[PDB]
């Protein structure tokens, strides 16, 4: 992965 | 309050990269900076190998002195993505992570075995949250606290184990209460 990363919000 | 607490570790107040030890070194837990309003990095650790089986990703702090405290308190702010919010078939997706410690007089341990770590708890998103205003956004994060003790070596290491979740550890603070 990472399938998603957390930035403020998750983005996948 | 802070007046009666003595901080032993606060990931938010470290200057530069945390450089904590990840096993595996690549492709598991990784450092990700989130920039606050003053362009100071919030040093997070993240892993999200939800598409791959048999995850066993470890992350450990550097050595933390206990300064004569026998009971310490570990406060973690984090966020997870729920498995049901991640498209794809993910038979082994998880929504928890495991927290451990290892006591040692040696402040420069390397390759501590998995079986030397003592489990504190399985950590999940539960009822408790905090809001961290970083300018453009307000981070809504789960907040969990656990006590550990009694401790009796000069210090200890904390570790986080991922077994297949989509997790961001945003803040880790460890403190004791001073009589």
């Amino acid at each position: 992965x990472p399938y998603c990363v957390y930035r403020x919000s998750w983005s996948c | 309050g802070p007046g009666n607490e003595v901080t032993l570790l606060d990931s938010r107040s470290v200057q530069g990269e945390l450089g904590w030890i990840a096993s595996p070194l690549e492709g598991g837990w990784e450092e990700v900076s989130i920039m606050d309003e003053k362009n100071t990095p919030i040093r997070t650790y993240q892993v999200c190998n939800v598409m791959e089986p048999s995850q066993n990703n470890w992350l450990r702090t550097d050595w933390i002195t206990r300064e004569g405290a026998q009971r310490v308190y570990i406060e973690i702010k984090f966020t997870l993505r729920d498995c049901n919010s991640l498209p794809g078939v993910m038979g082994t997706c998880k929504e928890t992570f495991n927290l451990y410690y290892y006591e040692s007089d040696n402040d420069k341990e390397r390759f501590i075995r998995e079986n030397q770590f003592v489990k504190i708890d399985t950590i999940a998103a539960d009822e408790s949250f905090t809001q961290v205003d970083i300018g453009d956004r307000i981070m809504k994060l789960n907040t969990e606290i656990r006590d550990v003790g009694p401790l009796s070596k000069k210090g200890f290491y904390l570790a986080f184990q991922d077994v297949g979740a989509c997790i961001a550890l945003v803040s880790v603070r460890v403190f004791y209460k001073k009589a």
